[PDB]
């Protein structure tokens, strides 16, 4: 699954966490059995402006 | 004093039956002995565990 989040929103997409991002937009079973994998895209998903 | 066996059979019997009530209202090292409360204060994994 792909999605880019903002660097504060990381940590709710873990299992058993709770947020904005959390329960409206992508949701982990709380026995997620995989990993949470991100880096930063700020050259490529930030346009001036 | 003459029934002593079997008044000390059921005397032994009933005090078994509310030592074992009266465990069911023990902590555990838990927050609350009820679980409706539990369930309503915590999150669902910390309520889990």
């Amino acid at each position: 699954d792909s999605f880019v989040i903002r660097g504060d929103e990381v940590r709710q997409i873990a299992p058993g966490q709770t947020g904005k991002i959390a329960d409206y937009n992508y949701k982990l079973p709380d026995d997620f059995t995989g990993c949470v994998i991100a880096w930063n895209s700020n050259n490529l998903d930030s346009k001036v402006g | 004093s003459a029934l002593g066996k079997l008044q000390d059979v059921v005397n032994q019997n009933a005090q078994a039956l509310n030592t074992l009530v009266k465990q069911l209202s023990s902590n555990f090292g838990a927050i609350s002995s009820v679980l409706n409360d539990i369930l309503s204060r915590l999150d669902p994994p910390e309520a889990e565990v």
